């Protein structure tokens, strides 16, 4: 998961 | 070897005149994934921000559509419009102007089929949905993200827009993407799901660098790539024809619907997109709820080039008075009647070329499609107060049979008699055109087609499925 | 007959900018005259307005930057179908 749409995904 | 998402959209047996427009952040157009096949239109309409983060979103999605190593339609030609600023944020007005820019481009220098990817969402917008509808009626294919808020996609735009393909996101376990309060939207405004978590693609950090991103935009980019390939093989496809193919070639019933809210599991399509390998297409269309008036009605409709071959209804209360098919503006429509919290109308819309269809309203040992060379495709039924292949059975009720002119068509009726859920399924090669219940001991809450499976819900019980195929 | 609409998600609304949508058959010349008519009536009342864009090709109408106080004036203009307050969209 990235803030341009932070976390591990899957 | 192969990234999971590209393998999942590959059918279990498997073997450029299209342009794909992207409305996104800026793009890193010289990234080796997409270099040479993405034309930056340098249209730009963004609000001011309240450099590698700037084009992160758009570069990745262009890669998912057209990338040389991790793309769905490798080598597909793209054109980009910047409507999202560096913080990922845009306006409805800017999106309108960008959509208008695409239409003016097409008018000035026509090309072939146009697929427009809209990897963005805001709240329900009357004007944005109207503009997408007009762009679609002018021949353009629009593919949009369902939205990232674990919510009903009908509350967002352009997700809720009429003639667009709205795509939700699933993960490597075919389950809906969730991140706490966030996650894929759902509901009757979503047309299908596609890989949307842990999607590797072009990273704008460097010309050859790759990053894993997640979103309903990533899912919609998979569908935009599949659609672009479908339109290259069949450039004459209408939007209703393309949507029927996307549904038909999807993986069915792989999503664990327990992730969705209870009232949304019947309304949300259990489909994960897939490429075609290398005929009668039907789809189920759900209406919105009707309300708890005793005369409240609900209406499900088909696409302009689609035929309405059947009509059923569903109430969780079980308090319903049936449904009926009737013309409206020169087109058949599915009307459902409340008895009761409310009801849904459930239409079955099919592509049957070289076919004239009609409704025959009569009481339920007669025949309801009496003309020659005519097949019965659906048996509706409605009643007024609240308590043999071409005939409809029923008890005080009135029948609405759909009878179709179709010389190349063959239909067979299969029922299954036995409780909360009884199902009967068409055989492989057959298309479910109609689904209804036969009343008995239990009180029928409703019936609806799920792909080629007739589902009846109760509280005996017999499900009745009408299955057709072009011989 | 003419209606107003704004986004139900309050943090996503963008007050001050409005999409004036006109009836389907309105020609681009009528769209531009309607917008200048709005600008003129707004100036008489002491208001400053800016026409940001004029729409044609998909929907007829225009994008105006103005105070919301002008919305009942603008809803009375000829050919107006509905007006919508601009709102945010986000990368998904
Ligand atoms: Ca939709």
């Amino acid at each position: 998961f990235v803030p341009t749409t932070e976390a591990p995904c899957x | 070897s192969i990234p999971w998402n590209l393998e999942r959209i590959t059918p279990p047996r498997y073997r450029s005149l299209v342009e794909v427009y992207l409305l996104d952040t800026s793009i890193q157009s010289d990234h080796r994934e997409i270099e040479g096949r993405v034309m930056v239109t340098d249209f730009e309409n963004v609000p001011e921000e309240d450099a590698s983060k700037c084009d992160s979103h758009g570069t990745h999605l262009a890669g998912v559509v057209s990338g040389r190593d991790a793309g769905v339609a490798k080598g597909a030609s793209m054109r980009s419009l910047r409507v999202l600023n560096c913080q990922g944020k845009g306006t409805v007005s800017g999106t309108l102007i960008g959509l208008e820019f695409i239409r003016k481009s097409q008018l000035v220098q026509p090309v072939g089929p146009l697929v427009v990817l809209l990897p963005l969402a805001g709240g329900y917008s009357r004007v944005l949905n109207a503009a997408c509808q007009r762009l679609a009626r002018a021949g353009v294919v629009l593919v949009t993200a369902a939205g990232n808020f674990r919510d009903d996609a009908c509350l967002y735009s352009p997700a809720s827009a009429p003639e667009v393909i709205t795509v939700g996101a699933t993960n490597a376990q075919d389950q809906p993407v969730t991140l706490g309060t966030l996650g894929t939207n759902f509901g009757r405004c979503v047309d299908l799901f596609a890989p949307g978590e842990d999607i590797i693609g072009a990273s704008s950090d460097c010309s050859t660098c790759f990053v894993s991103q997640s979103g309903t935009s990533q899912a919609a980019a998979h569908v935009a790539g599949i659609a672009a390939m479908m339109l290259s093989a069949e450039p004459e496809l209408t939007l209703a024809e393309l949507r029927q193919r996307l549904i038909h070639f999807s993986a069915k019933d792989v999503i664990n619907e327990a992730w969705f809210p209870e009232d949304q599991r019947v309304l949300t399509p259990n489909l994960v997109a897939a490429l075609p390998p290398s005929q009668l297409f039907c789809r189920t269309v759900w209406s919105a709820h009707s309300g708890p008036t005793r005369m409240a009605t609900a209406i499900a409709r088909c696409a302009p080039d689609e035929e309405l071959l059947s009509c059923s209804s569903f109430s969780r209360s079980g308090k319903r008075r049936g449904e009926r098919m009737e013309a409206q503006g020169g087109k058949l429509v599915c009307r459902a009647h409340n008895a009761g919290e409310g009801v849904y109308a459930i239409a079955r819309c099919c592509l049957l070329p070289q076919a004239n269809c009609s409704v025959h309203t009569a009481p339920p040992t007669r025949v309801h499609c009496h003309q020659q060379g005519h097949v019965l495709t659906g048996c509706s039924s409605h009643w007024e107060v609240e308590d043999q292949p071409n005939q409809c059975v029923g008890h005080e009720a009135s029948i609405h049979a759909s009878c179709c002119h179709a010389p190349g068509l063959e239909c067979k009726v299969k029922e299954h008699g036995i409780q909360e859920q009884v199902t009967v399924a068409c055989e492989e090669g057959w298309t479910l055109t109609g689904c209804s219940a036969l009343p008995g001991t239990s009180h029928v809450l409703g019936a609806y087609a799920v792909d080629n499976t007739c589902v009846v819900r109760s509280r005996a019980v017999t499900a009745v499925a009408i299955c057709c195929r072009s011989r | 007959t003419a209606t107003f609409h704004r986004c139900a998600k309050d943090p996503w609304r963008l007050p001050g900018t409005y999409v004036v949508v006109l009836k389907e058959e309105t020609h681009l010349s009528q769209s531009e005259r309607t917008a200048r008519r709005l600008q003129a009536q707004a100036a008489r009342r002491g208001y400053l307005t800016k026409i940001l864009h004029v729409f044609h090709g998909l929907l007829p109408g225009f994008l105006v930057k103005m105070s919301g106080d002008l919305l009942e004036l603008a809803l009375k203009l000829p050919h107006v179908d509905y007006i919508e307050e601009d709102s945010s969209v986000f990368a998904q």
